[PDB]
RNA sequence: CAGCCGCGGUAAUUCCAGCUCCAAUAGCGUAUAUUAAAGUUGUUGCAG
């Protein structure tokens, strides 16, 4: 009478492979991650430009 | 819809009057005059309508899903705050019982 | 007067041309802007009444709790202040210092009960209508806004007949009878 | 209510019993109707629908 | 002027409702009311690099709306998504109610 | 689930309308009934509010908008279905230009 | 590539956003009809007939200042009437964009030390007349103290470890009080033995030691790894 | 042909801007979480560490007979640079002539020193501001309030005199 | 509050697809006892 368990829990290595992929997909949400620079032609910002938001750390 | 009776709604205050406008039965001149464009313009109209309803239904789906998110975050947040307040009201009684 | 400099804010601080100590926060000005009192000195001829009833309620509290002169006069005062509608109930004599207000004795005025029972829609237009002479309490016309009412006469605040705004609301609801001349 | 009983004697035997629809609307049977035999008059919490089934849980 | 706003009034709606043009694009949440001063302009891709960003002479158009209407994959997606939104929105309203009543009535 | 089995918190499936009683479609169950009942109750609540306002109209009620706004023969409210920034009847020279 | 965008003014004066399905940071073109480093352009027909004026796409992967703008800086001091002293005008890449943001009524002094970039700077400053190219080392501002007077903002895109001394010398000579100091700090080019936050903290401390009050810093992370823009103002009396 | 409802014009305390309480006639700012951080790791700090000291940490160091730089070195097993801000130094000088030993142990050439640029000598405000600006700092402190502030802001390791040597908590590579 | 219990049904059923998520992982819980941390007092706590 066991609960249904996880194929990813059946290997200790694959679980940390797939909770690190989840973590570094969440890291793109909190920060802005340097992906590697300009790939091809500069197409544009592809997601929008906000002219009201300033995401910069003010001093004191 | 809410069908308020005529005997009630004729005896309503001036602020609470119900603005219910009757349908038009006469083929009026401005409606029989006014021109609509065809072909590329009617498919532009169809396209703009499809785009606007897809945008509105996507926004309604997003805000309903956010409502379902934040009611369960409210539930777990209230449980964590109740546990915290229980811990505070026993630690205060500990402090005063020692002092 | 010049939004003074800093060595200026410090050198003289109690200077204030606008609001003095004896203005009491301009409560007379504030409550007559609220309830739209035409002339001056109405506030203070109500405040004298408030001071007189709290003074004689004080000396009715002074007299011993057994004599019928004291108890008859405090129930008589409480019933008269209910009968002019200054109060809303016949409760404790502690309400004769907590609940009597120059505000409430302005609440019993004729334009503000008019705005209260929605005869006008603002107190300014109420004073417009009763300076133009449209309303009446029972038979007689009312010209001045200083006529406050009693608890019986919030039922016969009505316009006069041939008042043409009464005629416009009747022809709005198209119940406009004209055998009754309005 | 139409057919849970075959006779007004049966409904008379079962008067006052609490029934309910499948919607959980509680109810009570009140009196057997005269001419259609197993048909009776019940009163409910509010207006039940034509797509419901009433239930008398017995043992 | 309003005379020119009544010519570019449709692609401003497209830019306002960007977020539901492609099902894979997913912009960041701004509102974007119509700005008070704007200007409609055309991209000059120069004569240096070819074939990559190059939209040819035979397919250059005059609005954003004609490009979106010429896209045939977007037409597939808009027609399909609109039909499923339609049949969700008419799910139980009045044709359902009167066919339920006719179901009651037929027997 | 602290001491509960997953074979214990199973899924009980719900039953359909009887096929003999099938012309009255969809045997409705308790979620359907509460969707019915709270709709009825909110509409009765707003009807009761409007009935109370009709009882407390106070017929000496003058507004300035009861010069422009008017009332049909049965006593209800005429709401002009065109504009309220336009005019329904247009002048003779306007008709000359449009024609 | 032949599509149509709508131009819209940014929060920052003198720079614009072209909204399409991907929106572009965009500046007006001071020399219409040619591109400087191969960026794309937008030609609007603004209303004698209407005139075709045009606009240039500012590429954030080829401009630290554009990476700062579209990461979100609360205040640039590069403004449409100003004077900017560009230090490390390594080619005409960002100096052209700073030049036409600053406009025809303002001046950009483009200081560069190498000579083939200086040749390209002079040939670009022909068609952009509001650029004064100065081929000189910024580590000795006295060698060109005669050519420049009283700038309003300094921008520093130098990539040398004596950056803060260069910025301080040029500010004390040519910047005015409460003027702008925009710095692009590259951690790896200052020093690579410490981490990026240590070198940014040290550079900000060096700026306030040379009495430039920092207002704001931004990491500008999706376009450059381990970079920063520090925006400060030249306080000259009382950082407190 | 006069007007109706005529009043005497008085001043409006709700409206008149000539008086003082009526002298009160958008761009957001969401500061991004630092690129030095993983989720709560602070992956970027590396030895040689640099540690901001405050006054009760110095007092507890002398009360427990720990050297500053040697206690830091055998706590972290790394080379430390300790930093006394001018406000921490101002606080030690304001502590009076009872704390002369602590002041002239903070006067040490091995302890480097920063230059804070603000008014007042509130070291807790200065340490909190300059650590949440930059995330390249260890905070050595023993104030309960400052310890709670620092361990609520993420990615900042906290050092404290405990027992007879220094302890470190939010630094995940100590051994 | 809870719910392996429902009308039928056990060769019957195919069902929230075996409900979802989390952490450790050849290891992982529980009970009891514990150690360390400083708020270390400046008095008076009973019926002497
Ligand atoms: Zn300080």
């Amino acid at each position: 009478l066991t609960p249904k368990r996880n194929k990813d829990n059946r290997n200790s290595r694959v679980k940390k492979r797939k909770k690190y992929q989840k973590a570094q997909k969440k890291l793109k949400s909190v920060r802005a991650v340097y992906s590697g620079g300009q790939s091809g032609v500069y197409e544009g910002e592809k997601t929008g430009i906000k002219k009201g938001l300033t995401r910069s750390v003010k001093f004191k | 819809g809410l069908k308020v009776p005529k005997a009630v709604q004729k005896e309503l205050p001036f602020k609470s009057q119900i603005h219910q406008m009757k349908p038009q039965k006469k083929k009026t001149y401005m409606a029989k005059r006014a021109v609509v464009l065809g072909g590329d313009e009617k498919k532009a109209r169809s396209f703009i309508q499809k785009v606007l309803t897809i945008s509105k239904a996507k926004d309604s789906k997003r805000k309903e899903q956010k409502a379902s998110q934040r009611k369960e975050r409210l539930k777990k947040l209230a449980k964590m705050e109740e546990e915290k307040s229980q811990r505070d009201k026993e630690k205060k009684k500990e402090y005063f019982a020692q002092n | 007067v010049r939004k003074l400099k800093h060595h200026e804010q410090k050198l003289l601080k109690k200077v204030d041309f606008l609001e003095w100590k004896q203005d009491q926060g301009h409560r007379d000005t504030q409550v007559m802007r609220t309830y739209h009192i035409q002339n001056r000195e109405d506030y203070h001829k109500y405040n004298r009444i408030c001071g007189d009833i709290r003074r004689l309620a004080n000396k009715l509290s002074l007299l011993p709790p057994t004599d019928p002169f004291r108890r008859k006069h405090e129930q008589l005062l409480l019933d008269k202040l209910y009968a002019m509608g200054v109060l809303t109930t016949k409760s404790k004599i502690s309400d004769l210092e907590n609940k009597v207000t120059v505000s409430a004795i302005c609440r019993r005025r004729l334009p503000v009960i008019m705005h209260r029972l929605k005869m006008a829609e603002t107190i300014q237009d109420a004073v417009k209508f009763i300076e133009q002479g449209h309303v009446r309490v029972g038979p007689n016309l009312i010209n001045d806004p200083a006529y406050l009412v009693t608890r019986n006469m919030e039922d016969y605040v009505t316009w006069v007949d041939n008042s043409k705004i009464k005629k416009t609301l009747l022809r709005y609801r198209n119940q406009i009878d004209d055998f009754d001349f309005s | 209510i139409k057919d849970m009983f075959s006779s007004a004697m049966e409904v008379a035997r079962f008067e006052g019993a609490q029934i309910k629809t499948v919607s959980g609307i509680r109810g009570e049977i009140k009196r057997a109707l005269s001419k259609p035999e197993g048909h009776y008059r019940a009163a409910f919490e509010d207006k039940i629908l034509m797509s419901d089934i009433v239930i008398l849980r017995s043992w | 002027d309003d005379n020119m706003r009544r010519e570019v009034q449709r692609d401003l709606l497209l830019i306002k409702h960007r977020a539901a043009l492609d099902p894979k694009r997913h912009y960041k949440k701004q509102r974007w009311e119509v700005p008070e001063r704007f200007a409609i302009g055309t991209i000059i891709e120069d004569k240096s690099e070819f074939y990559s960003s190059r939209m040819n002479r035979k397919e250059r158009k005059s609005t954003i709306l004609e490009t979106l209407m010429g896209d045939e994959a977007s037409n597939k997606y808009f027609k399909r998504k609109y039909n499923e939104i339609q049949e969700k929105s008419t799910s139980g309203r009045k044709a359902h109610y009167k066919k339920m009543k006719e179901m009651r009535k037929k027997r | 689930a602290k001491l509960v089995h997953d074979v214990q918190k199973k899924q009980h499936r719900e039953r359909s309308q009887l096929t003999s009683r099938s012309r009255y479609g969809f045997l409705e169950k308790h979620k359907d009934y509460v969707k019915r009942a709270q709709d009825f109750h909110r509409k009765q609540s707003t009807l009761k509010v409007l009935r109370e306002k009709a009882k407390e109209r106070n017929p000496d009620e003058y507004y300035h908008a009861m010069h422009s706004r008017k009332t049909d023969a049965k006593g209800l409210l005429i709401s002009s279905r065109h504009g309220d920034e336009e005019d329904e009847s247009l002048s003779m020279d306007q008709v000359k230009l449009l024609k | 590539g032949g599509a149509k965008v709508v131009i819209e003014p940014h929060r920052h004066a003198g720079v614009y956003i072209a909204r399409g399905k991907e929106d572009l940071l965009v500046t007006k073109n001071m020399a219409p009809g040619e591109s400087v480093y191969g960026e794309k352009r937008i030609s609007v027909e603004e209303p004698v007939p209407p005139t075709k004026v045009e606009y240039r796409v500012w590429n954030p992967f080829r401009s630290k200042l554009a990476a700062g703008i579209m990461g979100g800086l609360d205040e640039l001091f590069i403004a449409p009437g100003k004077k900017v002293l560009y230090l490390g005008a390594a080619s005409g890449t960002s100096v052209s964009h700073v030049s036409d943001v600053v406009g025809p009524e303002g001046v950009v002094y483009a200081v560069e030390f190498s000579h083939r970039p200086g040749r390209e700077l002079i040939s670009m400053a022909k068609k952009r007349p509001n650029i004064i190219p100065i081929i000189e080392d910024a580590r000795h501002p006295q060698k060109y103290r005669m050519l420049i007077g009283m700038v309003d903002c300094v921008f520093a895109d130098v990539a040398q470890p004596d950056q803060a001394r260069i910025i301080a010398l040029n500010s004390h000579m040519f910047l005015k009080d409460q003027g702008g100091v925009v710095i692009s700090i590259k951690a790896n080019c200052i020093d690579s033995t410490v981490d990026a936050e240590t070198v940014f903290a040290r550079e900000v401390q060096k700026l306030r030691e040379e009495r430039i009050k920092p207002l704001e810093q931004l990491t500008l992370e999706p376009y450059e790894r381990d970079h920063c823009i520090v925006v400060g103002r030249y306080m000259r009396s009382g950082l407190k | 042909t006069r007007k109706f409802g005529l009043v005497k014009r008085t001043l409006n305390t709700k409206k008149d801007q000539r008086l003082k309480k009526n002298q009160e006639n958008l761009t957001r700012n969401i500061p991004q979480v630092s690129s030095a951080l993983f989720f709560q790791y602070n992956q970027a700090i590396k030895p040689p560490y640099q540690v901001l000291i405050d006054t009760n940490f110095i007092n507890f160091s002398i009360q427990k007979k720990v050297d500053i730089v040697r206690g830091m070195m055998d706590c972290l097993l790394a080379k430390c640079n300790p930093l006394i801000t001018d406000c921490v130094m101002a606080e030690l000088e304001k502590l009076g002539p009872k704390y002369r030993i602590a002041l002239k142990l903070a006067r040490d050439p091995r302890i480097k020193r920063l230059s804070c640029s603000h008014k007042g000598t509130y070291a807790d405000d200065c340490l909190v501001h300059r650590v949440l600006q930059h995330k390249c700092y260890i905070v050595a402190t023993n104030d309960a309030g400052l310890k709670q502030r620092i361990r609520k802001i993420p990615g900042i390791p906290l050092m404290s005199v405990g027992g007879h040597a220094y302890v470190i908590e939010k630094l995940p590579d100590v051994f």
